[PDB]
């Protein structure tokens, strides 16, 4: 649909990217994610937990 | 006496390759098996490479061996 | 601690992690 | 051994009694110095006596390191794998100047991915900083945390502190 990749641009163009992350489990990947979130100001301290 | 941490990263994925290619410039690989020979090679390569790729003079921040091992066996960085 | 550090979007070391691996 | 600058240059003119020792106190002062020394340079002090016409000169050298504030960082000995830590970071400005430009930066492998840089406020002499970061280690095993200080004043200033990442309890 034209609105899919209209908001995939718009998220790429400030998307949080974790190039050659070495992990190799879900929940490091998904910890280094959140904290890589928090660093650009994509998501506030208070929705890491959830 | 002020200690630097230092990362020698000599476990990152391209390090070994990078190690290899740089050994491979020495064409008597059936000396390859013995460690004073590697050892003497490699120390010459890089040596060579450091008089080669280290400039007369941030400049003096450090991230470790494997970038410069990068730059001077690639010219990036 | 006390500071709540600001993020410094810098990319000065940001060759230093680029692998040569093809 | 390259030679940098000339920072600081004293001429005495003494008189000494016969069979007497004397000793001169010097203050080796940053303000006093011509120029600023050069990043990564050491300071080599030297002393020269002549009398007369003895066409002889006393001589003694020392090397001394210039020493940058103590980067402090305070982190728990242990932490468990993929659950928050929190390490604090202090620099006391012992300068006379207050630090500008101020860039922190936190790397280690195993506990940050790459290197993450901040920026703090700038502090005034005699005041102290005092940053907090919180990360989530994902490695079990002996890591280490490598932070690194910049400013105005001084550059590339590290310090580094291990803790010990343990596997989450069964």
């Amino acid at each position: 649909t034209f609105w899919s990749l209209l908001e995939l641009r718009r998220v790429f163009t400030k998307g949080t990217v974790l190039l050659d992350l070495q992990e190799t489990s879900l929940a490091g990947v998904a910890n280094q994610l959140l904290d890589r979130f928090i660093f650009e100001d994509q998501i506030r301290p208070q929705d890491r937990e959830e | 006496i002020q200690a630097e941490s230092w990362d020698f990263g000599q476990f990152e994925g391209d390090v070994i390759d990078l190690s290899l290619r740089l050994l491979s410039k020495d064409k008597q690989v059936e000396k390859w098996s013995q460690p004073v020979h590697v050892a003497r090679v490699l120390g010459a390569l890089l040596h060579f490479l450091k008089e080669q790729r280290v400039l007369p003079t941030l400049l003096n921040k450090r991230r470790g061996s494997v970038p410069i091992l990068r730059q001077w066996l690639t010219g990036r960085g | 601690q006390m500071e709540e550090p600001a993020a410094h979007d810098t990319e000065a070391t940001a060759t230093d992690y680029h692998t040569t691996s093809h | 051994g390259v030679l940098a600058a000339k920072l600081w240059r004293k001429k005495l003119h003494l008189t000494l009694s016969a069979n007497l020792e004397k000793i001169i106190t010097i203050g080796l002062f940053f303000s006093n110095f011509e120029r600023n020394p050069p990043e990564n340079t050491f300071l080599r002090l030297t002393a020269m006596a002549t009398h007369s016409e003895s066409n002889l000169s006393c001589f003694a050298q020392e090397d001394i390191a210039i020493c940058r504030p103590h980067l402090a960082i305070k982190m728990p000995e242990k932490a468990e794998q993929y659950q928050p830590l929190t390490a604090s970071v202090s620099l006391q400005n012992s300068l006379d100047a207050p630090m500008e430009d101020c860039v922190i930066s936190i790397l280690g492998r195993g506990l940050i991915h790459r290197e993450r840089s901040y920026r703090f406020r700038s502090v005034w002499p005699e005041n102290t900083m005092c940053a907090k970061f919180q990360f989530t280690p994902t490695h079990v095993g002996l890591q280490r945390l490598t932070v690194e200080v910049d400013c105005n004043m001084f550059q590339n200033l590290t310090n580094y502190k291990s803790v010990t990442v343990v596997a989450p309890e069964l």
